[PDB]
RNA sequence: AAACUCAAAGGAAUU
RNA sequence: UGGUUGAUCGCGUCGGAAGUGUAAUCUUGGGGCUUAACCCUGAGCGUGCUUUCGAUACGGGUUGACUUGAGGAAGGUAGGG
RNA sequence: CAUUGGAGAGUUUGAUCCUGGCUCAGGACGAACGCUGGCGGCGUGCUUAACACAUGCAAGUCGAACGGAAAGGCCCUUGGGGUGCUCGAGUGGCGAACGGGUGAGUAACACGUGAGUAACCUGCCCUUGACUUUGGGAUAACUUCAGGAAACUGGGGCUAAUACCGGAUAGGAGCUCCUGCUGCAUGGUGGGGGUUGGAAAGUUUCGGCGGUUGGGGAUGGACUCGCGGCUUAUCAGCUUGUUGGUGGGGUAGUGGCUUACCAAGGCUUUGACGGGUAGCCGGCCUGAGAGGGUGACCGGCCACAUUGGGACUGAGAUACGGCCCAGACUCCUACGGGAGGCAGCAGUGGGGAAUAUUGCACAAUGGGCGGAAGCCUGAUGCAGCAACGCCGC
């Protein structure tokens, strides 16, 4: 019925990457690169970081393109959740 | 201390801290009751050791002794419990 | 507590406030959660600027001004809009107003009586 | 704070004349000194730094003072030396003797210093106040027999005010109608030059 | 590598 | 780092909008200190970031063609490899 | 469909051109030194020893919470009236976590910038809905006794509260069950039901001022995250609560934060780990710009308060002028034992090329407590000192 100041808005910061390792349990590491500029030279260089995401299931695997959503720390390491896979490659 | 403010907030401190701790040693106690109570597997023990152990924790939690969410989580944990139990 | 007060500007022996909204712990000179007015007392009839809506909305919400602060809203009418009270609400005086363009034509024609007592200490210097 | 001594000696140095005329200038073509007949080099440097201190010797202004004139002439938008000559005649000085109630200005320096002189109401003894448009500057009501101003009251018919300047000399009132331009300030340094050195 | 030391070391060409 | 080309995505790239980039400083317009330094005030700047809506020429991703780069087959062939 | 902006010189040769280093003209400074020195305005002033500190001050306030009466003050044959204002000491509330200082540590989500908390807490202040019920037991002060050189400590007796503790009554607190609408996975939210529970304080000069509890607002804080800013490979392996999982515990809160069990991960030549240096930034200086250098004043964040560690109280704690323990120091001692921390302001010693007064005032602005008059404020406003800078004469 009338709940309150729907929407919520504030979205969450999403991600695309690749699985580089899922050998443990709930848990995959996902590479998510982006193309920035060089501070000093110009040059559009590709800067890349290693996610540990949350994959309840164990439902991805290696070398799959996935997309992760932040999320409140599940554990040491872990601050996304995994929420779709685009290409299983398998 | 130097200031007698100071002097006066030391001796202010260590009775609260009389009166907190022995609050505290108390909700300890009934918890660890109705603990025992659940390792035993009684219904009829647990379920009234579970009731005193809730309200001491509200009671606590409105002294001010324990914050009100600490209280809750404990509430939560032994009514958990108690339906454990009773299942 | 949210604080309306005035934050000290200027040189030595030349303040001009600045009507502010902060807590009571920030120090005097400090950042503000937002600016509000100015308030100028070195000047003639002192220079009071305090945005209406703005002050308003801060009472509303439930900043606490200090002293200082509460004589400028007297005297701009928010603090008898706000905390409705018989006050005078005596809006500023204007600190009068000088000109330039109109005296400077106004003397350029005055010629006569100009270089006129202009010849009188021509006589003067004569008396000199 | 303030140069006091001969300024013969520095039009001699400097070859023009800085002031006044017939005069002790009759030996004009050597600077002053031991060492004033021989042929000389004269760089670029030497004929910049030549206009420059033209200019700061014929303004009475110092090396400081003159520095912070040229910046705002640069930052200023137009060309940089009109702009620097015009705030060097914006002067207070400078208007005084423009609008003639003074001989030179030393003797400007002299009276707008001693305070002889109002600005639009307001009395001012600082020889460095940049007068504004549409100003009025007035003698001071007890000061306006001096010796110095009947003597400018005498002579000021030959003098020539320039076109930004109204006076009504008896009375002792500068009317300022505008800001002088380049045309309206009397070519006698390189403006050009004083900017070129002040680059290098 | 560094301390230290020099105000040159050098390339082609000319007479 | 990338030959020619179709389609598509809109990450780079480009253009709007909103939010943010406190103040002071700084640039600049006004004003006050007798001028100046200095001070007050309006604006700009804050070279970015986030959100959102567009554009698709180029870069890139996805996908499909083409043979000229590249490699291979068959035949020919030189040599103190 | 234009620009606000760019200067060189000397020196290799017998001479030349090129290459090339070196040197210089410019600007700047939290500077020092030498010579010299008139004034004013506005700033700035221990960059080294986070070296050791004598002395004064830098945080108190409230009698409209309380018993009271050691002072002053009124009324009374000197004590006596607590009688009224007033008021030491004592309980109680609030403040003391702000303001102020320093830059040692820290190469780190510390900082800059932008977001997330459906993982958060928030005293005083504003707003709105309910309320403010019924009892009880002590204790400081005081009094007496004992001990101690002291710091002070322990008994006996006695006493009041808005101090403390039973109870009743109160949701949006626990558990649970229906049902509406929904998000970003854990979920959020509206409605109803069952069940177990959680408060309070009175006071006044009658003008006041307060108490408890829901829900919002504001304020402040907390955590998480993308991106960004040093050097070193003559540092190549690092890690075992380490990486992840499940259950429990803990916390305001998510979380290896913690624990048990299970698994063998996690990071790294795109530089992990180690070494060196360093608070970061708005800014400052320089430069045509791009950059380079820098992080004084001022402003924001962080860290620290004799060194190391720890918690306590609290809405909130690196708790500068708090507590506990240990170390190093200084002081008192009757030798049994005690007391202390200027990187608060001024100041001293010391080090150094080098940096100030043991000042005045709460009149202004800001802060704390009080209903208020008011009290406190080395914040601040000012003055002193020095050509240290800029500007003017
Ligand atoms: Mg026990
Ligand atoms: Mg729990
Ligand atoms: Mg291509
Ligand atoms: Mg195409
Ligand atoms: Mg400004
Ligand atoms: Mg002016
Ligand atoms: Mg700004
Ligand atoms: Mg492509
Ligand atoms: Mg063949
Ligand atoms: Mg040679
Ligand atoms: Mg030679
Ligand atoms: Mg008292
Ligand atoms: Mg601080
Ligand atoms: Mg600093
Ligand atoms: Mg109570
Ligand atoms: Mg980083
Ligand atoms: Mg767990
Ligand atoms: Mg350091
Ligand atoms: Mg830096
Ligand atoms: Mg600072
Ligand atoms: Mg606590
Ligand atoms: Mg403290
Ligand atoms: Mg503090
Ligand atoms: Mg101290
Ligand atoms: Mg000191
Ligand atoms: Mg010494
Ligand atoms: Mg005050
Ligand atoms: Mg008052
Ligand atoms: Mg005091």
């Amino acid at each position: 019925m009338s709940e309150n100041t729907a929407e919520r808005t504030t979205r969450r910061k999403v991600r695309e990457g690749l699985v580089v390792s899922d050998k443990m349990n709930k848990t995959i590491t996902v590479m998510v690169e982006d193309r920035v500029k060089h501070p000093l030279y110009g040059k559009v260089m590709t800067k890349s970081v290693r996610l540990k995401a949350h994959d309840e299931n164990n439902e991805a695997g290696m070398g799959d393109r996935v997309r992760i959503m932040e999320t409140r720390p599940l554990s040491a390491t872990k601050r996304w959740r995994l929420v779709e896979i685009i290409e299983k490659a398998k | 201390p130097n200031i007698k403010s100071q002097i006066k907030r030391v001796k202010t401190n260590e009775k609260s801290r009389q009166r907190n701790k022995a609050v505290k040693s108390a909700l300890r106690t009934y918890v660890r009751n109705f603990r025992r109570a659940a390792e035993a597997g009684d219904v009829e023990a647990a379920t009234k050791a579970a009731r005193v152990a809730n309200r001491q924790l509200d009671k606590a939690a409105s002294k001010g002794v324990i914050h009100k969410n600490q209280a809750a989580n404990r509430k939560s944990a032994i009514s958990k419990k108690l339906n454990s139990l009773a299942a | 507590a949210t604080k309306i007060r005035l934050k000290r500007l200027g040189k030595i022996r030349t303040p001009h406030y600045r009507v502010v909204v902060m807590d009571s712990r920030a120090k005097r000179d400090g950042r503000a959660i937002e600016e509000i007015g100015q308030y100028h007392p070195k000047a003639d009839p002192s220079v009071i600027v305090i945005d209406s809506e703005r002050v308003q909305y801060w009472l509303g919400v439930g900043a606490q001004p200090t002293e200082a602060v509460v004589a400028l809203l007297k005297r701009t009418g928010d603090w008898q809009k706000f905390t409705g009270d018989t006050s005078p609400s005596g809006v500023k005086p204007q600190p009068e107003r000088p000109n330039k363009d109109d005296l400077f034509n106004a003397a350029l024609a005055e010629a006569d009586e100009a270089p006129r007592e202009a010849i009188t200490k021509k006589s003067e210097g004569a008396a000199a | 704070a303030r140069y006091t001594g001969p300024l013969t000696k520095k039009s001699r140095r400097l070859g023009t004349d800085l002031v006044g005329n017939d005069k002790s200038f009759e030996r004009r073509p050597y600077p002053p000194g031991v060492h004033g007949r021989g042929r000389t080099k004269d760089s670029e440097y030497s004929l910049q730094l030549r206009e420059k201190q033209k200019a700061r010797y014929a303004y009475g202004v110092l090396e400081k003072q003159f520095r912070r004139y040229y910046e705002e002439a640069d930052r200023a938008q137009g060309k940089t030396g009109d702009v620097l000559l015009q705030i060097l005649e914006s002067r207070l000085d400078n208007v005084v003797y423009r609008a003639g109630l003074a001989a030179t200005r030393r003797q400007a320096r002299q009276m707008v210093s001693h305070g002889h002189f109002l600005v639009n109401g307001k009395k001012v003894n600082i020889p460095s106040y940049r007068v504004s448009t549409h100003d009025i500057i007035d003698v001071r009501e007890k000061s306006k027999d001096l010796p110095p101003i009947v003597i400018a009251r005498e002579t000021f018919e030959t003098r020539d005010v320039p076109a930004w300047l109204e006076v009504r000399p008896n009375k002792g009132r500068i009317l300022v109608h505008q800001l002088p331009t380049r045309d309206q300030i009397v070519i006698d340094v390189n403006e050009q030059a004083i900017v070129e050195l002040y680059s290098k």
